RNA sequence: UAGCGGCGAGCGAACGGGGAGCAGCCCAGAGCCUGAAUCAGUGUGUGUGUUAGUGGAAGCGUCUGGAAAGGCGCGCGAUACAGGGUGACAGCCCCGUACACAAAAAUGCACAUGCUGUGAGCUCGAUGAGUAGGGCGGGACACGUGGUAUCCUGUCUGAAUAUGGGGGGACCAUCCUCCAAGGCUAAAUACUCCUGACUGACCGAUAGUGAACCAGUACCGUGAGGGAAAGGCGAAAAGAACCCCGGCGAGGGGAGUGAAAAAGAACCUGAAACCGUGUACGUACAAGCAGUGGGAGCACGCUUAGGCGUGUGACUGCGUACCUUUUGUAUAAUGGGUCAGCGACUUAUAUUCUGUAGCAAGGUUAACCGAAUAGGGGAGCCGAAGGGAAACCGAGUCUUAACU
RNA sequence: GCUUGACUGCGAGCGUGACGGCGCGAGCAGGUGCGAAAGCAGGUCAUAGUGAUCCGGUGGUUCUGAAUGGAAGGGCCAUC
């Protein structure tokens, strides 16, 4: 082990292409560019969703929806994140103290995700039909 | 810099649990009674985009 | 990193140069005029390593039909009966025997007559 | 895994995972790469045809004098011009992800154990601040090129290693990768490998 | 991201979170006690910084060489082996460097302290009107008049007075929160004409500044303005005394110096194009990309002959340059007089994919802190859940009254 | 003659398209017309008779509603 003797791994270092350096090389002259054109040119080609000139899709075709606000302050929990908290005592700040949902979060839910398998105690979170089913089974509580 | 999104695009595609994207049909916002019930009814629910746009439609979403 | 290119510019010319010693006015001495000189020089090369072995055959395809003749026969007939007789001498070592050993030819010649009669 | 200290005849009870593990050649190699990196300065620059001095003035009229068309007296093509890619101050540092670091100084430490290039020693220090003592303790020891690895940092053994080109002296804390592999042997005190133990987990 | 947007091209927040830094005050006025906190101007004193400086270790023999720092032998200093110079590459020859020190005088910054001016604390008051708001036209807000809150105001107007007023994105109620129409304020932030110290996987004379050099010069232009070229003898000038040809030339030949003049001032090295002198071979009956394949003869080497190296090339088969652009070019299409040097897919940040490495249902930290490539910092970001426009439901969900 | 199947929700499976799309479709659920019944009917013998998106209008709506209750505006469905 010496500052001569250490290499990369096979493979880890691949050589960048160079172009215009000959024939021999295999990307002399036009580079892999092709003959003329906008493409062949310097800043030249065409932008994101340009189609020629034909009403592009993303123009083609409607919109849809609204955001809500209420989705973004909404949060969804995993059976594996109940066993994360400090206390046994699953709450919007035990989540929030665990790093588990985000500080702005409002609402959670506690879905059939991985697997619960302590008895904890679940509190002002709505629970699905499943994860209430996994949290009772592992001998835990759900309360308002 | 940060790439910047294709604002129009996004709108009018949202990517699905498979790495798709779903958008509405054209044709159902006006010129509406000359149009078939069942021909309006199919274009109804949401469809996914073809193999020849996914190209196009990731280009004009970075971040979806 | 700034890389000055003289030295390896100079031994690539030179090494072209050196290529085109005999040719004539630029050829030999004007890089570009020899750089295409000696290209011209290796694609002549190339075709005449196959052409040398045409040359060289029509040769002695000419002289056994000399010699051949000499003793009576034109060369057409005189290769079918050497075919006939199972002699598989070929046309380099035959042109020589008819140039060295006019005898040994003529002794050839009457195994071909030999395998025709 | 135990440790045998040079004349002490003593052992110290090291981690496998730190001092035994195999030698990761291609995670070693990375970390090198960075830190050599890391230790460059990035301050160049060259000028752009922007940045030449001399004015936006098109050399001759684009048509009827037999010349090529000329735009800038700083184009890069021109003698004088600007440069076509001109270097500007750049940092050439790397990240290394926290975990490729200590994997690496793992499988270092553990190559100079079983390429016997780690020394173990109660204790490494000198009287004086004085280079002679350092060079005489060296000669009895039979050291010649070495990094010398104590537990917490000692000013004479520091100030007695500086005019000494093929010596280095470090505390635990400030060990790097580089010099791990940079000099023929490595000794270490028995704080340090206790110290390098609980940084490296 | 939310939004804005011929909803095109583009433009692009905030709330909240992590950090650097943190500091709070005065007037809208009178009384009581009075120069009581602070700030500025400035005398003095001390600390300390700057503007000159002082000391600063340790090597000699031998070999080669013109010369020793190089080789070899044996010593020695090192809190100094940063670096430079010296006749070739020097820790120990010289200047330095580590370390230790120094100011008559002027000045910066701190505190201490003198003086002039400014006012502290307490009680009772007071609380910014052509203003807020509005109509019209514009502008600013990420926000293009939109359903458009907020800000500024050119024009026309115009309140309430803490039982009051502003804001919470049209607007109303409720509630919460703040108090406009007076003023001041350090730090964290931005920059480099200049001064000092240091550093570079920056350049090295067509490069790096336009300028290594008497360069913003010479030169051009009425002017604004434009704007070059141009570095190297040698260690030391020891820069060639003296003689000769020549015009008391230019130039040269000797002599001498020097290690070298295969360094002579047009001076290190001294490429190529291009131009000569000499020799070998070919060439004055012979038609074309000038070579290539065959090949005599001559010259010159070999080998102790051996029908073989090297140079030349009578004669002979074949044979219309290169680049570019084109369906296609010997093309009478383009480009190049030749040489030498230079001259064109980069760089930063995003993003995805492949290779490779680490870790793995987890992975990784950013700013910043720092014990400074460590360690700390998990604010965040991506992923382990989706479906639906959404509310919402959730290994499902949406569709529909419900789905075979 | 009687009538409103010129139905509403869907749709196995296909056709034709670079795509946006366009077309054919038995069968399923609800409700309907005609026929005694088997059955037939999701317009017209078939193939032309057409206009994407944006912006905006109207009606409906277990959606959203920037402190909160509303509202404005937005979504969704129908349509211009
Ligand atoms: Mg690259
Ligand atoms: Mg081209
Ligand atoms: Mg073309
Ligand atoms: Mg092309
Ligand atoms: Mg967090
Ligand atoms: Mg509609
Ligand atoms: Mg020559
Ligand atoms: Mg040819
Ligand atoms: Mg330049
Ligand atoms: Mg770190
Ligand atoms: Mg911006
Ligand atoms: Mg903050
Ligand atoms: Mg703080
Ligand atoms: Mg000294
Ligand atoms: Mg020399
Ligand atoms: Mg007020
Ligand atoms: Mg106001
Ligand atoms: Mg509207
Ligand atoms: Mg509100
Ligand atoms: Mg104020
Ligand atoms: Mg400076
Ligand atoms: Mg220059
Ligand atoms: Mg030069
Ligand atoms: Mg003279
Ligand atoms: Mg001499
Ligand atoms: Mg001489
Ligand atoms: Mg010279
Ligand atoms: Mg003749
Ligand atoms: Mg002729
Ligand atoms: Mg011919
Ligand atoms: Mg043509
Ligand atoms: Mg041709
Ligand atoms: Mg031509
Ligand atoms: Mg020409
Ligand atoms: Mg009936
Ligand atoms: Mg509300």
């Amino acid at each position: 082990m010496r500052l001569n003797t250490l290499s990369p791994a096979e493979g880890s270092k691949k050589a960048g292409k160079r172009l215009g350096r000959g024939i021999g090389s295999g990307l002399g002259k036009t580079g892999g560019r092709g003959h003329k054109g906008q493409k062949s040119r310097s800043g030249g080609g065409v932008r994101r969703g340009f189609e020629g000139g034909q009403m592009p899709l993303y123009r083609r075709l409607p919109k849809f929806g609204f955001t809500s606000r209420k989705a973004a302050i909404t949060a969804e929990i995993r059976l594996s994140d109940l066993a994360k908290v400090e206390g046994g005592v699953v709450d919007l700040n035990t989540l929030k103290a665990a790093n588990i949902i985000g500080i702005q979060i409002e609402f959670a839910k506690v879905i059939l995700a991985g697997e619960v398998t302590t008895p904890v105690t679940v509190r002002g979170l709505r629970v699905t039909k499943g994860a209430r089913a996994a949290i009772e089974a592992a001998g835990g509580k759900i309360e308002e | 810099p940060k790439i910047k999104t294709v604002r129009g695009a996004a709108k009018r595609f949202k990517k699905t649990g498979k790495g798709g994207f779903k958008h509405k049909h054209a044709n159902l916002r006006h010129i509406l009674t000359k149009k078939a019930t069942k021909r309006k009814r199919h274009l109804r629910p949401k469809a996914m985009v073809s193999k020849g746009d996914l190209g196009l439609v990731i280009a004009c979403l970075p971040y979806a | 990193a700034r890389v000055k290119r003289g030295v390896i510019a100079r031994a690539r010319h030179k090494k072209i140069l050196k290529q085109a010693k005999g040719y004539y006015g630029a050829r030999s001495r004007v890089y570009r005029v020899a750089f295409q000189a000696v290209i011209k020089a290796g694609q002549y090369a190339y075709r005449d390593r196959r052409q040398r072995k045409r040359q060289f055959r029509q040769l002695w395809i000419a002289r056994i039909n000399a010699a051949a003749r000499q003793n009576g026969i034109s060369y057409s007939k005189f290769i079918n009966g050497l075919k006939k007789a199972s002699v598989e001498i070929d046309r380099k070592i035959l042109a020589d025997i008819a140039v060295f050993d006019k005898v040994a030819f003529t002794a050839l010649v009457e195994k071909a007559k030999a395998a025709l009669a | 895994m135990e440790l045998v200290l040079k004349d002490a005849q003593s052992a110290l009870t090291v981690s496998e995972t730190t001092f035994g593990r195999d030698f990761n050649e291609a995670l070693v190699h990375q970390v090198v790469v960075a830190y050599a990196a890391g230790a460059r300065q990035g301050t160049r620059a060259q000028k752009t045809r922007a940045e030449v001095t001399g004015s936006g003035k098109k050399p001759w009229r684009q048509k009827g004098t037999g010349r090529a068309r000329s735009g800038s007296i700083k184009s890069p093509i021109w003698r004088s011009g600007g440069v076509t890619f001109a270097a500007r101050p750049q940092d050439h540092s790397q990240k290394v992800n926290k975990k490729m670091y200590r994997g690496a100084l793992k499988s270092i430490l553990s190559e100079l154990v079983r390429q016997d290039r780690l020394i173990v020693v109660e204790k490494f220090s000198v009287e004086a601040p004085k280079t002679k003592l350092l060079a005489q303790k060296l000669k009895d020891m039979a050291l010649e090129d070495v990094l010398i690895i104590t537990g917490e940092l000692d000013e004479n053994l520091f100030l007695a290693a500086r005019n000494l080109h093929k010596v280095d002296v470090r505390d635990a804390t400030g060990i790097d990768p580089v010099s791990l592999i940079a000099f023929d042997k490595v000794v270490m005190t028995a704080d340090a490998v206790k110290q390098v133990e609980e940084m490296l987990a």
